[PDB]
């Protein structure tokens, strides 16, 4: 036979031609029988054809062929907390995807495949249908039921065996401490055999450092408890004895520093073997090679077990690199930012020897910057010297965007809103922006804040700042306390080290007010400030064009720009009257920020939140009550209105405002609340004293997608703010807040959340002691 | 968006959503030709296409990676000088594409990583088509795009400079003139190794540099 | 100026007194480089010149460095161990 | 509500309440915490008339036979050790021979506690928990391991014989695979899904015959674990693999008479020369003795999780561990009566034993039945 | 939706890139001579018959 003509009937990936070719007999070479059986398997070694049937006519080949191509798509059914696309990688294990060769044999092997998947995913009751549904012409959608019944749960593991310790104080020693036996509680269990694979040697470890080199887990049986749920394991193992390091020999290349090594490797001859200790030892050289430049530092201990007095003998194989390594360093993830931005932010030099640290101090410097996600590095040894190695820094920049809002409820009423948002440097441009605002009746409120932080070579933060406050307190017109403060503040830091940077600023404070509020402590100020205005009556105006000069300085020792960890940073910053001055005053402050990790997985560090402020005047003046201090709200003591921790003005025996609204917006005034009434809201204190006392804290039941920058944050707030000018005779009656003996307290959780606006802080906050004037607000909203 | 209607009537509504600009639409006709039906005649041409309408809906790793769909699908094409073109065309893209150049914020201080992928593309191109269509405008992104790759490095060089590093400035300097010693950029990091070696007591080294200054400044 | 407090720079790629001691005018390069790896800089203008430059910045007034230049020739021999310190 | 927070698996629970020949109780007399949550082989056994029954929580029994009045009692839960307590906790069932209650435990100790008051007249150690309950013969006590490890411990004073490791399963499974003396050689299955037959006085093998699959690059059984142990009726082992796979095979070659390799068999008793077996639908079948022929199965038994048919009152007597005694016709699976009795789910056999039927769940312990 | 999605023919927006920008050289003086261009930097200079801006066309 011969064939004049190859009948091909569907085919639908491999080409007609393409088809005829994978035929070892090929139109117009002869047909024999065995070519068409080998027509039959080499179209079936297509890997596209689900069924071949190869005939004749007469010689003219018949070729009937069922089509595997394209699974135009796969339905997931049954598709539980274990995600689809790995029930569809388990089934990508089984060689099959969308858009494929659909052979109908595999259909078991994505199950089984799956069900053995379920098994080490740590259930076993759960199993999986595959289902094929056939799509136009040969194509297939693979629909997938997914019978999961239950899982597995790790019950008791049972250690023989044990001759050292018992086997629950190890179980206590990998996780666990008692449960209300009127002490200590803790919580529940499960199934992954990694964690079997993690605490086995969470054993050994406890095993290795009190003796015990000669330890050894001799087996383990897991219980099949018939029920695919229990998982009880019976682990052999043999402690061996105790053991004792009796000795460091040290030996190999020490690299000139062998006291040094040495002193690494300074032991008691004698003392209970700790081998965690030794590979400590070992890793204590490395870093002294490291530092001393050789970056490849073979160190290798080797613990002569002398089982006859059971002891241990530490032979040390030491061998370094050479100094030189650091022959240059690369910068890669600086597509929005430039290299000289992030390569001023090292320790590490190129034409240098490797100290160790000074790549990662500047990547904790990187760490401390801020305009990232992730700090990362490539240190790649450039082969062909061993003094070169590519340190290639590639890191990921920040993400971007930060919005805070209040509301008035404009267009339903007046049109009345609260502006905000932050822009985080931008692109990467090195200017960070963020920018607010607020138009109401009572106030339209102009702020502008850029910098380019960096703008000159020596870390110039060009920082201006701008305000136009055309804030009038409106209640129909200008009759309860207008004050138009508008000016500048430009602002300028230097490092004057590493992690010390200084700052000053000058301030132009033009306010223009008029009706102020009839009060002791507005007047009292104005009473400093030459005037003696109206008690009776908001007919008072105020023009005061303030220069002021600011300074301060920082502290910056503390991981992360974005979740720290560990640290201290102190922030100094205060303020001082010039002349041209309107005032002579001084107004000063300092902000901290020291982490205290508790947990060494730094999931509980203590958070140390406290503010502190101190001014008054330069001599024959006050500082102004619109500079005095206050706290509450979203302050370091939360769960309280704002401006609720503070002294309490009087309003001296009151009339109209210049128009009063009618038993509205009381000030003692002639309509309701006469004859001196007191200001219950804290109108502040020249002096300042509160604290916050905030953790980080783990979310144990939340996806880790966001819960990187995603901190729960116990507190217990405290604090008070005072008045040194606080007068007491004019408050006898009153709120007396000359003293810092006005100790608030409250307590409760902050909850920051990572949006992609930034960080999102909220807070609930029940104030349990309180002082003078305070409001509470637990529900407590902030940004 | 995604059609499973015959290839040809997909291709038909593909050749139109390129044509209407419906890139939205016309990768979804491109993909279901080529994925739903990888035996289009066209699907050189669809893949031409995708790399097109990838790009011509700004998806740039997906024109290259529809670009390396097309180095798979046709390493004989005609276009591939298309492609190799289309490659550092995404990346120059792929580098640098922030809106921050209209309020004088640089981005050649930036890094230039595709720009440097763009540069062995453009290069690519010149090299593996030096005759065609792309390959002028290539010619065209190498000359300029050196000299791009020559202000990043040289704000490294000038950064070891301002370190003190000036052993680093000559790795730096002469690691420009080891990269390009044809940009105007290297004729004035060439006084920075001239300073470093003259801050290092090298100033014989340093007034060699100068002799440098003297030919390769001009 | 008077400044008392300041970062401060060092800058490797040195020779201790052992490394001078290694080798000598007409050591090759690669027995130099056996004992010293090579320099983080050499001559491309001119010939093997191999740097082992220090610098440091240790404050305000004064400056550390010690530049060592290993010249070697055409043939990589050692011609010149030019110790020079700072200034 | 508080409902809808869950997820199931199922199974068909007391199909036909029967009470045919109406079953009540011998007596009850419950021992404590019994079998519990373990992979355990520790079951009841009735001796004497003195009910010799102990728990996994230290406390051996001797109740009396009629009413399970304790003739002694006794607590295996020993003071000290590396969990810091010592209970019972037994992973071998109560065998006693002579004044020695040998059980084997998962503190790994097999006793032998003196049947008059309990105390342990010997006690020496395995390779952990055992798979099998203690096997008393040749002065031997043989224990075959979850180590694998067919041991032989002195069977009146204690001391190790020969501790021979023959079959360990794939991935440690667990499983019945006790040592079974059978012409002389210990006959051991192996939750390795094999069986073999092994010259019991120093463990020399006799043949080891892999029959099908167990755990591990075959993903099997863990609804019920399948007792390889071989009930060797004659030279024939008659024996299952791990995953159910019944065989009947030589013993002194492991030649291959028939098997199931078919077989989801859960529980299985040689019933004459019918084969009655439980499957792994809890099912009883009558597979004969030459071949798998069916000379009757069971309908009435379905997703039970049933124990071993035993015979007791003329009737095919298997508890599940839903706690239903259920009475099959001994012909073709009909139930005759059903029985619960339980406080629990019968994991443990039906002990039909002193002319009643013994029993103890996990805390459902000893109760006994007549009809 | 104000997201859209429209984008047609040409090279990118830097047309600058059409005009391959002026290297000013550096010739080595005797007795110091510098090494060449190295790692990317390879331009084969073939402004030879080819398409520069919207005359490249791209499909």
């Amino acid at each position: 036979f011969v064939v004049k003509d190859i009948h091909f009937e569907g085919l639908q990936r491999v080409a007609v031609g393409a088809a005829l070719l994978s035929m070892p007999v090929r139109t117009g070479d002869t047909v024999n029988d065995e070519d068409i059986s080998n027509t039959i398997r080499a179209l079936f070694a297509t890997g596209n054809f689900e069924d071949v049937r190869v005939l004749r006519d007469g010689d003219t080949l018949l070729v009937q062929v069922k089509e595997r191509p394209t699974i135009a798509s796969i339905t997931f059914s049954g598709n539980k907390s274990v995600k689809d696309d790995m029930l569809k990688q388990n089934l990508e294990a089984s060689g099959v995807r969308v858009g494929e060769s659909l052979d109908r044999t595999t259909i078991a092997d994505i199950e089984k495949g799956l069900e053995d998947f379920y098994y080490s995913v740590g259930k076993y009751s759960a199993s999986v249908k595959a289902v094929v549904t056939p799509l136009p012409r040969n194509r297939v959608d693979l629909k997938l039921v997914f019978q999961e019944g239950v899982s597995a749960e790790i019950q008791q593991i049972n250690i023989v065996g044990n001759h050292a310790f018992t086997t629950d104080e190890l179980i206590s020693h990998f996780q666990l401490r008692d449960e209300v036996p009127w002490w200590n509680v803790v919580g529940d269990r499960k199934y992954q055999k990694q964690k079997l694979a993690g605490d086995l040697e969470t054993l050994r470890s406890y095993y290795l450092d009190r003796g015990y080199a000669r330890f050894n887990i001799d087996s383990t049986q897991v219980s099949l408890t018939p029920d695919k749920k229990g998982i009880y394991v019976t682990v052999n193992i043999t402690e061996g004895d105790q053991y004792k390091l009796s000795g460091v020999e040290v030996s190999g290349n020490l690299a000139g520093h062998s006291a040094e090594i040495e002193q690494l490797t300074k032991i008691e001859p004698g003392e209970l073997y700790n081998g965690t200790k030794v590979t400590k030892m070992e890793d204590d050289i490395k870093k002294l090679l490291g530092r001393y430049g050789y970056a490849y530092p073979r160190v290798q201990s080797m613990p002569e077990i002398n089982d006859a007095d059971k002891t241990v003998k530490l032979r040390v194989n030491v061998d370094a690199g050479n100094r030189f390594y650091v022959r240059k360093i690369r910068f890669e993830g600086n597509d929005t930012s430039k290299d000289a931005v992030l390569r001023r932010e090292m320790r590490q030099m190129e034409g240098a020897w490797l100290g160790s640290d000074l790549v990662d101090q500047g990547k904790e410097r990187l760490n401390r910057l801020g305009f990232f996600e992730t700090v990362d590095t490539d240190t790649q040894r450039v082969p062909g010297s061993p003094d070169q190695v590519d340190v290639v820094y590639k890191v990921k920049e920040r993400n971007t965007g930060s919005f805070n809002f209040g509301i008035g409820y404009g267009t339903e009423s007046g049109v009345s809103f609260q502006a905000g948002v932050q822009q985080d440097n931008w692109l990467g441009t090195g200017y960070a922006v963020g920018i607010n605002g607020t138009k109401n009746d009572y106030q339209t409120y102009a702020e502008l804040s850029v910098t380019n932080p960096y703008f000159t070579v020596d870390g110039v933060s060009l920082g201006g700042r701008l305000f136009y406050n055309d804030f009038q307190a409106d209640d129909a017109d200008l009759s309860d306390y207008t004050n138009k403060s508008y000016g500048t503040d430009v602002t300028l830091g230097f490092p004057i080290n590493e992690y010390n940077s200084l700052r000053a600023g000058l301030g132009y404070v033009h306010n223009s007010l008029s009706n102020m509020q009839p009060q002791v402590a507005m007047w009292r100020y104005l009473y400093s400030m030459g005037e003696h205005p109206s008690t009776s009556d908001q007919d008072n105006s105020f023009k005061t064009d303030d220069f002021t000069f600011n300074y301060g300085w920082t502290y910056n020792k503390l991981d992360r720009g974005y979740f720290p960890t560990d640290g201290s940073r102190v922030n100094l910053t205060g303020k001082v009257t010039i002349p041209g001055s309107d005032n002579e005053y001084y107004k000063v402050t300092l902000d901290t920020a020291t982490y205290v990790p508790i947990d060494d997985d730094h999931k509980w560090v203590v958070l140390g939140r406290t503010r502190w402020g101190y001014g008054d005047g330069l001599g024959g003046k006050e500082m102004p009550f619109y500079e005095n201090f206050y706290a509450g709200g979203s302050s370091t003591v939360r769960g309280f209105q704002s401006n609720t921790i503070g002294p309490k003005a009087v309003y001296f025996p009151h009339q109209a405002s210049n128009y009063d609204p009618d038993y509205d917006y009381e000030c003692a005034t002639q309509d309701g609340a006469k004859d001196l009434c007191k200001s219950d809201d804290a109108v502040g204190g020249n002096a300042m004293a509160v604290a916050s006392l905030e953790f980080i804290t783990p979310t144990p039941f939340i996806s880790d997608k966001y819960a990187n920058s995603v901190r729960t944050s116990f507190f217990w707030d405290m604090g008070t703010v005072w008045d040194t000018n606080w007068d007491s005779s004019q408050y006898s009656g009153y709120p007396d807040y000359s003293d810092p003996s006005n100790i608030r307290m409250s307590a409760g959780i902050a909850l920051q959340w990572m949006s992609p606006l930034g960080p999102l802080v909220f807070s609930y906050a029940q104030p349990f002691k309180k002082y003078d004037g305070d409001k509470a607000e637990q529900f407590q909203f902030n940004i | 968006e995604v059609p499973d209607n015959p290839p040809n009537e997909i291709y038909a509504t593909a050749q139109q959503k390129l044509q209407d600009g419906n890139w939205r639409q016309a990768i979804t006709q491109l993909e279901a030709l080529d994925n739903r039906y990888p035996f289009g005649p066209y699907s050189q041409q669809v893949q031409l296409d995708l790399i097109y309408a990838y790009y011509k809906n700004a998806d740039l790793p997906l024109a290259q990676a529809a670009i390396d769909r097309f180095i798979r699908l046709n390493p004989t094409h005609p276009n591939i000088d298309y492609v190799m073109y289309m490659r550092g065309l995404t990346n120059m893209a792929l580098d640098d594409s922030a809106l921050q150049g209209f309020f004088g914020v640089d981005r050649s201080d930036r890094d230039p990583q595709h720009a440097r992928a763009a540069f062995s593309d453009f290069s690519k191109l010149v090299r593996g088509y030096p005759n065609s269509q792309y390959t002028t405008d290539a010619t065209k992104r190498l000359v300029f795009l050196k000299d791009r790759l020559a202000k990043y490095e040289y704000s490294v060089a000038e950064y070891y400079t301002e370190r003190g590093a000036w052993v680093a400035v000559v790795n730096r300097v002469e690691g420009m003139l080891r990269d390009y010693p044809d940009t105007q950029a290297t004729r004035d990091a060439l006084p920075l190794m001239e300073n470093a070696y003259r801050q290092m007591q090298m100033n014989a080294q340093a007034e060699k540099v100068a002799k440098i200054i003297a030919a390769n400044s001009s | 100026e008077r400044v008392v407090y300041r970062p401060d720079i060092n800058q490797g790629n040195y020779l201790t007194a052992n490394d001078v001691s290694k080798i000598r005018v007409g050591m090759t390069q690669q027995q130099v480089a056996y004992a010293l790896g090579t320099p983080l800089m050499s001559d491309p203008f001119g010939t093997n010149t191999w740097f082992y430059v220090f610098r440091q910045q240790p404050g305000h007034e004064g400056v550390t460095q010690q530049t060592l230049t290993l010249t070697f020739n055409s043939s990589g021999v050692l011609t010149n161990i030019d110790n020079k310190p700072a200034l | 509500l508080f409902n809808s927070e869950e997820d199931v698996v199922k199974m068909s629970p007391l199909p036909t309440v029967e009470n045919q020949f109406t079953p009540t109780t011998a007596w009850s007399t419950s021992v404590g915490s019994g079998i519990g949550n373990f992979y355990s082989n520790l079951h009841p056994a009735l001796a004497d008339n003195v009910v010799y029954a102990a728990d996994r929580a230290g406390l051996v029994k001797a109740l009396n036979a009629d009413d399970g009045k304790e003739i002694w009692s006794v607590s295996l839960a020993e003071k000290d050790g590396w969990f810091s307590k010592e209970p019972a906790l037994l992973s071998g069932g109560v065998t006693v021979s002579g004044g020695h209650v040998y059980i084997g435990s998962e503190k790994a100790q097999v006793y032998a506690l003196n049947t008059s008051d309990g105390t342990v007249a010997w006690q020496t150690k395995v390779a952990g928990e055992a798979l099998s309950r203690p096997v008393v013969s040749d002065g031997l006590v043989l224990i075959h391991t979850s180590n694998g490890q067919l041991q032989a411990l002195n069977e009146a004073d204690g001391a190790v014989k020969w501790t021979v490791n023959l079959d360990m399963p794939s991935l440690s499974l667990r499983g019945e695979s006790a040592p079974t003396t059978a012409f002389g050689a210990a006959v051991v299955g192996g939750d390795n899904g094999r069986v073999s037959a092994v010259l019991m006085e120093q463990g020399q093998m006799i043949w080891q015959q892999r029959i099908s699959q167990a755990t591990g690059s075959t993903e099997i059984d863990r609804l019920s674990d399948v007792d390889t142990t071989p009930v060797v009726v004659n030279g024939v082992v008659f024996a299952l693999a791990y995953n159910g796979n019944l065989t009947a095979l030589d013993l002194r070659s492991g030649q291959i008479m028939w098997k199931r390799e078919l077989g989801s068999v859960n529980d299985f008793i040689v019933d004459g020369n019918r084969i009655y077996l439980v499957d792994q639908n809890d099912r009883v079948m009558a597979l004969t003795i030459d071949g798998g022929v069916t000379l009757w199965t069971q309908s009435d038994l379905l997703h039970r999780l049933l124990t071993s048919p035993v015979l007791y009152n003329g009737n095919l007597v298997v508890g599940d561990s839903e706690g239903y005694l259920h009475w099959i016709n001994v012909e073709d699976g009909r139930f005759v009566a059903q029985q619960k009795v339980d406080s629990s789910g019968f994991q443990t056999e039906p002990v039909a034993a002193d002319g009643k039927l013994l029993i103890q769940a996990k805390d459902g312990t000893v109760y006994s039945i007549t009809r | 939706c104000s997201s859209d999605s429209r984008y047609k023919r040409q090279v990118s927006g830097d047309e600058a890139y059409l005009e391959a920008a002026p290297l000013a050289e550096l010739h080595a003086p005797a007795g110091m001579i510098l090494p060449v261009t190295s790692g990317d930097y390879a331009i084969p200079v073939t402004n030879g018959s080819g398409a520069v801006g919207k005359a490249l066309d791209i499909r």
